[PDB]
């Protein structure tokens, strides 16, 4: 008999810093007689070149996917009213230097020697400017601009539609157009206090960057490790150790580095692997939770979907899954039909409710009766066969009309 | 990338410093990736940014609706 | 490529290793040379795991989408396809696919008034499938994708309480069908 | 089968090695068995993540 506001957030990291270190300084540095030895081992060092390459180019590709998905830049309406709604939480501050939400802002604070990185294609900038974006196409033209040019369309049309996407009619919608604006005003309050409250809520994020972190400082500690030889310098064994010897030394040095590299790229592709996994579901979350209306069963968050608000994260992307959970149930009498004038009446769109003393139709999700009559209910087969009808009359609104 | 070539028409950025491009105010579509949001391409070299997509901001109204 | 290559051996080929060095220490590069061309192996077996399991995951992905729009229709929105997808005939491919999707895409905007419902006699119609829309001087009911508009009647209509709760409403007649049959 | 190859080196037990070889060449056969022992297990470990 009554709704309840619900909302869930889902967290899915998207792409990582990208890495590129040459090979002839990370196993043998500066000496060139050891670049010489390798030139002719193989082209091994070729190999790495072309899989971080390809690792840069799918994340690229990964992260276009997951926010560059429309061919049109949409900037947010100067009056902030759509009816009643607050959108101060989820659009940019243009006094903030980032031109981030507020939301988006605290989740980008909340998340915080031989090598060398390659700083993203497109920066937090774009990401931002991107879902605010798909946000303003999302409130301001619905669904249309997902399916080809962006239409106008009223926000109050745009939650009748989302409703009877679900089977909710639009009178209680509009009976409670207010309270529902409150809800949705104190749910979107009360989880943005839960973020700011919660240091562990954005932990994927940071579990995929302590893991880049544990990886690269293992890396560097195998790097120092001798391997089992005299030295882990190759600089002093050249100024110590007789130019002649010392040759399987250094072989023994330069492919244990060998296999410590190639282990550290082995996990790092398949841990890209696993991000793709991940950002391709991401993707279809995009491309049917956010852009469009999705029926699917526990897809798009726990209960029944609604909408859902994308926002720019580093290295990853929050889902604002508002969603609705029917709360404050009573029991009602059911029949699977009514036996009037020998005859079996079946609900055209909804279930016949009864109090104890009379017969009455109503939704499956909410608690709306309606005087049964012949328009809103069809006719077919007899009483005996059918289990479980009781005995009602139907109002016909055909008789008054020539009664007199 | 990574440095500045006063230390080794260029053009800096936060990736690293181009030889032989000429930056251009206005933004265009690249084909072949840099960084940092910067974009070349040939026709000596333009250098510009990434274009995002067309700029198209519909007033939003609650009482008309764009019916096809 | 990797065949072509010393692995720290003083030559490629085996034979002349074994009729020239000593086989005790021959068999010790024949040893190295092999255990080189087994790591070899085992990167590229190991890379052909990884392309076969994407390779998997992919035709995984196609099977969804062939059983989801396809073989029938699919209700959700940009799966396989920009716009509203309507048919797709698929056409083979060496070592692959190609699924030529058909979609649905509208054109010809045009602004209409619109209200959230029609107040008539002290009561609200809200509209049961579609939308209400105007003109300019006259009002019609029109569907959320093509522009049919028709009279506001009884039957298409559906009334639940009255018209003052509502915001925005305006004020139009609504046609009864049944009246005109025993009007005269 | 890995933990029982021989991987080139005399025998499969360190005991017989330790009590049977001098020092010096002893780590040099421990060192190659135990890392043939590492390379099959790291493999092992690939294809099971
Ligand atoms: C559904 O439950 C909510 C929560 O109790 C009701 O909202 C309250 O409404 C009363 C008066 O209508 C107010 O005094 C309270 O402040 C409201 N509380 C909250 C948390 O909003 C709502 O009225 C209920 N729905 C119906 C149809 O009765
Ligand atoms: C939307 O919600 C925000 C957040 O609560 C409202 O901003 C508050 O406005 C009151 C005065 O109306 C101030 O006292 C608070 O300090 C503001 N809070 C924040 C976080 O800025 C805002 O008024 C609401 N309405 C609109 C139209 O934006
Ligand atoms: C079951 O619900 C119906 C619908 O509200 C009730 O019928 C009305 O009840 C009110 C007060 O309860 C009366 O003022 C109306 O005159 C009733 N209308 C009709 C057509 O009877 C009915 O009383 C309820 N029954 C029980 C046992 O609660
Ligand atoms: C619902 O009404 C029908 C008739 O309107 C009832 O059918 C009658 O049942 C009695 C005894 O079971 C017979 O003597 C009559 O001849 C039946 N009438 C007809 C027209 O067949 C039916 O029993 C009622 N249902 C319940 C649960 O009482
Ligand atoms: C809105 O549409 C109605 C329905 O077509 C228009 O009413 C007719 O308009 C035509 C010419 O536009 C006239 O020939 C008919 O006589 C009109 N019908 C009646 C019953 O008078 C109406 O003119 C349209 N209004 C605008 C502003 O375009
Ligand atoms: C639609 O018609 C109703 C009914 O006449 C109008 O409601 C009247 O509004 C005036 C203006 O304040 C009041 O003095 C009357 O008492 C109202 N009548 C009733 C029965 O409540 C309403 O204003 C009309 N709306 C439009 C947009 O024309
Ligand atoms: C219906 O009545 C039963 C019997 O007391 C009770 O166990 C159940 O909780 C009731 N359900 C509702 C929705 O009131
Ligand atoms: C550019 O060169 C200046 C020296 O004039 C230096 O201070 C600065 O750090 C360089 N920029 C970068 C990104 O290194
Ligand atoms: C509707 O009117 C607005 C405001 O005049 C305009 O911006 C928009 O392009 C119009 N749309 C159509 C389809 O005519
Ligand atoms: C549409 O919005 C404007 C300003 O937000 C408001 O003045 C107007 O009354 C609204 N339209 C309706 C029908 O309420």
């Amino acid at each position: 008999t009554n709704f309840t506001i619900s909302v869930t957030t889902e967290i899915l990291p998207v792409s990582m810093t990208k890495t590129s270190v040459d090979c002839t300084m990370y196993i043998c540095g500066d000496s060139t007689e050891c670049s010489n030895l390798l030139l002719q081992y193989g082209s091994f060092c070729t190999q790495l070149k072309r899989a971080l390459t390809g690792i840069a180019v799918e994340q690229d590709k990964n992260t276009q996917e997951v926010f560059a998905q429309v061919k049109q830049i949409y900037k947010t309406p100067p009056i902030k009213y759509f009816g009643g709604f607050n959108f101060s939480q989820i659009l940019p501050d243009p006094s903030k230097p980032s031109k981030r939400s507020p939301i988006e802002d605290l989740l980008f604070n909340k998340v915080t020697k031989g090598l060398t990185v390659l700083p993203p294609l497109l920066t937090d900038e774009m990401i931002a400017q991107y879902t605010s974006a798909l946000l303003a196409g999302t409130i301001t033209s619905g669904w249309t601009f997902g399916a080809g040019p962006a239409l106008q369309i009223p926000f109050p049309m745009q939650m009748a539609y989302r409703f009877n996407g679900i089977g909710v009619t639009q009178n209680v919608l509009y009976e409670n157009q207010k309270l529902i604006a409150n809800q949705f005003n104190s749910a979107i309050g009360k989880i943005q206090d839960s973020l700011s409250s919660t240091p562990s809520a954005l932990g994927k994020l940071q579990d995929v960057v302590n893991h880049n972190a544990q990886a690269l400082n293992t890396l560097v500690k195998q790097l120092s490790s001798k391997f089992g030889a005299i030295s882990s310098v190759l600089n002093d064994i050249f100024s110590r150790l007789d130019p002649p010897e010392a040759e399987v030394q250094i072989d023994r040095l330069i492919t244990g580095r060998l296999q410590s590299l190639q282990t550290y790229v082995t996990q790092q592709l398949i841990r890209a692997a696993e991000i793709r996994a991940s950002a391709n579901l991401a993707a279809t979350k995009m491309s049917e939770c956010v852009l469009g209306q999705s029926k699917r069963v526990d897809f798009c968050g726990k209960g029944y979907h609604l909408m859902s608000f994308p926002q720019s994260a580093p290295h990853g992307v929050v889902f604002l899954h508002v969603t609705y959970v029917p709360a404050q149930e009573k029991n009602f009498t059911t029949a699977p039909a009514i036996c009037h004038d020998g005859k079996a009446h079946f609900p055209r769109e909804g279930v016949f409710v009864s109090n104890g003393t009379h017969w009455f139709v109503t939704q499956r999700n909410f608690y709306e009766p309606q005087i049964i009559t012949t328009d809103n209910t069809f006719v077919s087969g007899n009483c005996d066969v059918v289990i479980g009808i009781v005995n009602n009359t139907v109002y016909d609104p055909l008789q008054p009309e020539l009664d007199s | 990338q990574g440095v500045n070539c006063t230390e080794v028409n260029v053009f800096q950025t936060r990736a690293g410093c181009l030889i032989g491009a000429e930056y251009v105010n206005n933004s265009y579509e690249c084909d072949i990736p840099i960084g940092a949001g910067i974009c070349a391409s040939y026709q000596s070299i333009i250098a510009y940014t990434m274009s995002l997509g067309a700029e198209n901001s519909v007033a939003y109204s609650n009482n008309s609706i764009a019916i096809p």
